[PDB]
């Protein structure tokens, strides 16, 4: 795998102007696409991670604007990541933006982490736009590929014995970390069940225990919901992501989940920041964000 | 091991905050393009790419409700 060619190839286009694509060709592209999935099959679907760590939420295939947060954290090795998931759908170059993900993971696999979102999954990137993407500038058979790759991501993150990290949320099924750690892989993401909910619940302000999700799947939970699952595991914060926020972070149940989303200007129809939460090694949090002009 | 009972996060008084690049964001948004009949057929498609062809380990749910 001519692995430095393809990243320098990914990274050429900082200087020119959003849009510009890079067109890999289908065997490198499949190459990262096995290379990582043996990588993240060889470690842990429950990672347990350790700061300094930048932690970026939702991406959506806005490649320009993580080249962006990359120039803002440090490109790797500078600084590690965990990336919260979403990567494709929905925005212009999904291609390129797991590409360079995938790219960097294998470069660099202790210090640089992908976890799974809701939209790396068959049923919802087959129609929210990465099928799309792959038919139109390459083939099915690649969306296929990157199915196989998607199948073997890790679901969540402990970082400093100390932050809980998933895509979605809890799940009222989620009684011991050691449910997650079971789990195996390749999987699929069933429309219901313990790794559903981590991939698609809700935290809602206005619920009292576990309530239905206006999304059709998955729950909302409510803020003490949040406090008895931190005190019960000696956790101090989950992060997520799955929701725009309007600054790119947004606390929930006083300050112990935060929201993050990391694409600005989302799809072009919203207003809202972008975020990323650096975690240094006194376990001190603090939020970069990258506001729309 | 880094654990403990003690809280031992912290959140900082500063934000940094950076501008985003000034570019049209807007995508094609395909899925609005399809019927019924497309989405009746893509989930068969689904069905038989899941049945046949991606490999896992059948997983599914639990349920005690
Ligand atoms: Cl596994
Ligand atoms: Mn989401
Ligand atoms: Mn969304």
């Amino acid at each position: 795998l001519n692995l430095d060619s393809i990243i320098g190839r990914l990274l050429e286009v900082q200087g020119s102007r959003p849009g510009k694509n890079v067109q890999l060709t289908e065997n490198e592209i499949r190459g990262l696409c096995l290379k990582s999935r043996e990588i993240f099959l060889s470690q842990p679907i429950l990672l347990e991670l350790e700061a300094p760590l930048k932690i970026c939420g939702d991406i959506h295939g806005q490649y320009y604007d993580l080249l962006r947060l990359f120039e803002y954290g440090g490109f790797p090795p500078e600084s590690n990541y965990l990336f919260l998931g979403d990567y494709v759908d929905r925005g212009k170059q999904s291609l390129e933006t797991i590409c360079l993900l995938l790219a960097y993971k294998i470069k660099y696999p202790e210090n640089f982490f992908l976890l799974r979102g809701n939209h790396e999954c068959a049923s919802i990137n087959r129609i929210y736009g990465f099928y799309d993407e792959c038919k139109r500038r390459y083939n099915i058979k690649l969306w296929k590929t990157f199915t196989d790759c998607f199948n073997c991501l890790p679901i969540a993150a402990i970082v400093d014995e100390k932050i809980f990290c998933c895509h979605g949320g809890l799940s009222p099924d989620l009684q011991s970390m050691e449910q997650i750690r079971r789990i195996m892989r390749p999987t699929d993401v069933p429309d219901q069940g313990l790794l559903c909910d981590l991939l698609w619940s809700d935290p809602d302000k206005d619920v009292q225990g576990w309530g239905e999700n206006d999304r059709g799947v998955s729950f909302t939970f409510g803020a003490e919901v949040v406090a008895k699952f931190l005190h019960k595991h000696d956790l101090d914060l989950i992060c997520r992501a799955h929701q725009v926020v309007e600054d790119g972070y947004e606390f929930f149940a006083k300050r112990q989940l935060v929201t993050l989303f990391s694409a600005p200007n989302y799809c072009g129809e919203f207003d809202n920041a972008g975020a990323m939460m650096s975690v240094d090694e006194t376990l001190m949090c603090s939020f970069q964000i990258l506001k729309p002009a | 091991p880094l654990g403990s009972r003690k809280i031992l996060i912290r959140f900082s008084d500063y934000v940094e905050v950076a501008d985003a690049q000034d570019y049209d964001r807007r995508a094609d948004k395909p899925w609005t393009r399809l019927t019924a009949a497309d989405k009746a057929a893509i989930r068969k498609e689904l069905n038989e790419f899941k049945s046949t062809e991606m490999e896992v380990h059948e997983l599914s749910r639990h349920l005690t409700r």
